[PDB]
């Protein structure tokens, strides 16, 4: 057997200033993702890029400022595709699209893998409730929908009643945090959610951060890993084609190291790469840099090394 | 550092066909939502067509649906409007515009017409 | 178009102030953000204002947007002659699923005295009636600013069909001209007591009337 | 009680190539300093930006190449304003302007707080004597005027006899050094001034650097802290709108960490942010980046966190 990878485009957003994020899937593709995954020796299955259609009204307005029901229903279609990809025996890679798609991927991942854990790499905790933030900011709430302890703080919206909370507070760990709303800070502290801010990373170093993240998640038993990786986790100089750029993020090397440690476990079952928005780039070069970096995270998460040695080499040719 | 230039307009007979262009420069139109708006001489502005998302998808006014087709060539960074079964009332100057959203919708860049 | 209502024209002197109203319904301005576009003669519309009152880069604070209920206003203070444009409101209509616009407002910065229009109305020639045709000609001269509304009356009744009105244009002496043509049958012409040409300039109407002899 | 902050513009320079630095105050303001300080909950007092007037001759020449008397007299007016701000119970923030303004702030700080210590964050030691460097380079001498052991090496200039040396050699520590003239190196070694170069920082890491800086300064007793922060301490790619850019400086995160450690003491009484020169920027974007980074240092020095939690949050809203 060789390691099998399924790839899904989920070009999901709520429009407004972040409409361009629906072009992230195609941009990551055009930076040569499937070729890189093929060179690794992965058996590949492409579901292509899913339609994102506003319900109940598919007009220009509802496509540029998207009602939340549309985001709820799109995530429900996504969950089933991820659960198909996983039931078929593929580690499932979903290309964003905004971080609201984590509602689809983690729910769908959790169906056949209920004991999964989550490594959330992001500048943001994305844990606001529909009551702590606005109606067009579902990209900043995915985790409130999935977390089990938060059920009584989370109202029932049209398009989101399908969702079964599938993560406990000890089963998610955050890496990269540097932009956290006050209620998000409250939730983290109150419900004991473990997190490594950029300050923690500066103090401990990323090597120790990954050692502690695994101690918390897989310290006692082996469990399927879901990597939810926001490109905005990287410093804005490395990944500028993103919608909420925050100065002081991961360097390229910290980000590859995360991805190498995740690979080295042998337990990566699902991966999101979100928030690549090529229209917010000032130049083609900013667009391509952000898209090349996303490809590097996915490749590295599935066994690309920096020192070579992934593919087996037998002997050297002799002169003649 | 950013502009739009239309061409292809002129004189055509009733029941005729005609294709307008709109080349962007200084930005990548591809990742942007684009629109056509028109002005019958000495009158207001009518919205005609819009093209959004990565598929992409086209939206039309009922006064043109089934006669006009909006498209784009990402290679030539150009926006098109194909106009079939044309009528005297279709007589107008035609602008291509960039359509964006924040709280609401707005057209922040217009071509020469 | 013209889902949204604007005044056709407004005027004030340089340095002075003006507002332009934009009137809609519950399904457009009522529930959606208004944008304001400036169009200088022979040029492309420019976005001034979006989301009711957000100015674009370069637009100064004397250009101000506001919105209440189902109406919106564009305030311009410190009027310069470079402000002389046609101004349009625009938003979404959730009734027709259209981006919608007002009919526009011609702004004039007063450089000469308010001059009301001279109206001459000619009936159909004896000759044109032989040909089984009828045209009434309303000649409109020496008005400033260069914006008029023209309404035709059959007796006292509103006439809609068979009206062609030119845009105002610049006379050699810097005042504005326009013309208006009503097409009739000879039976229409001969079967009404009078037809009238009514020209509104700055909220005051100049009326000329003719009758079949 | 809540923590009170006074803000002073000191748009001081000696003209020549560095004339644009007189625009730093306004540039830091226009990047939203007072709003950020207000969100922190600080009680705020604004003295505005001080006039910088050449004496004895206020002509174009003397405004473009400024005689030192003018710098001496401007620093004397500054010292009194800082001592007013401090006597009124405000931690005093002075926006530069070139680093010569430290002559005003430290002298004025020292009047009611004679036991103060100094943390000097800079690529430069700024410790040349009027005899070791030229007449239009007072920006590279402030510390020779203030240091006690150096009195006999420092001549009496017109406009600078008001000054009472108020710092001992054990009461200043330098962080960021990478551009040090030979006589500046002599002074450091000869008078035992403790300093952490970028090499020390590379070897120890900034966590340990701050631990040792406090051991030297507040190891024995609690003392008021003066942070004199040169924007040129940061790598030129992070802060390019500066007059002496030196490659290999602090990263964003090292610089925020310094500022967080200083805050965590509870002893920050005065802060300089100097050498923001927007005219040396190649673009608006270089100007705004340098000005945003200055605002981040001041905010972080007064309790902005990366992980949130500064402002108190009570409970979460319930559904209905
Ligand atoms: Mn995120
Ligand atoms: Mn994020
Ligand atoms: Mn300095
Ligand atoms: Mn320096």
């Amino acid at each position: 057997m060789v390691h099998s990878v399924a790839v899904i485009g989920a070009p999901f957003s709520q429009g407004q200033k972040r409409k361009g994020v629906e072009h992230g899937p195609a941009a990551i593709r055009e930076a040569g993702l499937m070729k890189r995954l093929s060179s690794l020796g992965c058996h590949l299955k492409d579901f292509g890029d899913l339609s994102f259609t506003p319900v109940p009204k598919d007009d220009l307005y509802n496509n540029l400022i998207v009602n939340p029901r549309s985001v709820g229903l799109a995530n429900q279609e996504l969950a089933e595709v991820v659960s198909r990809a996983v039931s078929d025996g593929y580690s499932c890679v979903t290309l964003g699209g905004d971080h609201s798609l984590a509602i689809g991927t983690i729910s769908g991942h959790a169906r056949h893998c209920p004991d999964l854990c989550v490594v959330w790499v992001d500048a943001h905790a994305d844990i606001n409730t529909p009551l702590t933030t606005s109606s067009g900011n579902l990209h900043g709430q995915p985790v409130s929908f999935l977390l089990r302890e938060l059920q009584d703080k989370v109202p029932q919206l049209p398009g989101f009643s399908w969702i079964k909370p599938c993560i406990s507070s000890a089963s998610i760990v955050y890496i990269g945090l540097r932009d956290v709303d006050p209620p998000e800070h409250f939730i983290l502290k109150n419900y004991d959610i473990q997190y490594f801010s950029m300050r923690d990373i500066d103090r401990l170093g990323i090597q120790k951060v990954m050692e502690r993240t695994f101690d918390l998640l897989i310290g006692k038993r082996q469990r399927p890993i879901h990597l939810s990786f926001d490109i905005d986790a990287f410093d804005p100089t490395l990944a500028p084609a993103t919608g909420t750029p925050v100065v002081g993020g991961l360097t390229y090397r910290e980000g590859m190291y995360i991805a190498e440690e995740i690979h080295n476990t042998g337990l990566l079952s699902a991966l999101d790469l979100v928030e690549v928005n090529p229209q917010l780039a000032t130049s083609e070069e900013e667009a391509k840099t952000t898209a090349n970096l996303a490809v590097d995270v996915i490749a590295s998460s599935f066994g690309q090394t920096r020192e070579g040695g992934h593919i087996v080499y037998d002997q050297l040719p002799t002169p003649s | 550092e950013v502009q739009l230039l239309e061409s292809g307009g002129g004189l055509v007979q009733p029941g005729g066909s005609l294709r307008l262009s709109c080349a962007a420069s200084g930005f990548t139109f591809r990742y942007e939502v684009a629109a056509w708006v028109r002005q019958a001489p000495g009158k207001g502005l009518e919205w005609v067509s819009a093209i959004s998302g990565p598929i992409p998808k086209g939206y039309y006014a009922d006064s043109v649906k089934g006669r006009f087709t909006i498209s784009r060539d990402n290679s030539k960074n150009t926006l098109y409007l194909q106009m079939n079964s044309l009528r005297a009332e279709d007589t107008a100057v035609y602008y291509c515009a960039r359509l964006r959203a924040d709280l609401g919708l707005y057209m922040d860049l217009w071509g020469r017409g | 178009q013209s889902v949204l209502t604007q005044p056709p024209s407004v005027s004030a002197a340089p340095g002075q102030k003006v507002t332009i109203s934009c009137s809609g319904s519950s399904s457009n301005i009522g529930n959606h953000y208004v944008s304001w576009y400036q169009q200088l003669p022979g040029t492309a519309p420019k976005l001034l204002i979006y989301d009711n009152s957000e100015r674009t880069a370069g637009v100064p604070d004397r250009f101000s947007g506001s919105k209440s209920g189902t109406s919106a206003t564009l305030g311009i203070t410190g009027l310069q002659t470079g402000d002389e444009a046609d101004y349009y409101c625009g938003t979404w209509d959730e009734l027709t699923s259209n981006l919608v616009f007002g009919g526009g407002t011609k702004l004039t910065v007063l450089g000469q005295p308010k001059a009301a229009p001279s109206v001459t109305l000619f009936p159909p020639s004896s000759e044109e009636l032989q040909a089984n045709k009828a045209t009434l000609v309303c000649l409109i001269s020496d008005f400033y600013p260069g914006a008029v509304t023209v309404a035709w009356k059959a007796d006292s009744s509103p006439v809609k069909a068979g009206v062609e009105t030119t845009t105002p244009s610049k006379q050699s002496n810097n005042k504005y001209a326009a013309s208006s043509y009503l097409s009739l049958t000879p039976e229409q012409w001969k079967s009404h007591r009078s037809y009238s040409c009514q020209v509104t300039h700055e909220g005051s109407t100049v009326e000329k009337t003719v009758a079949p002899t």
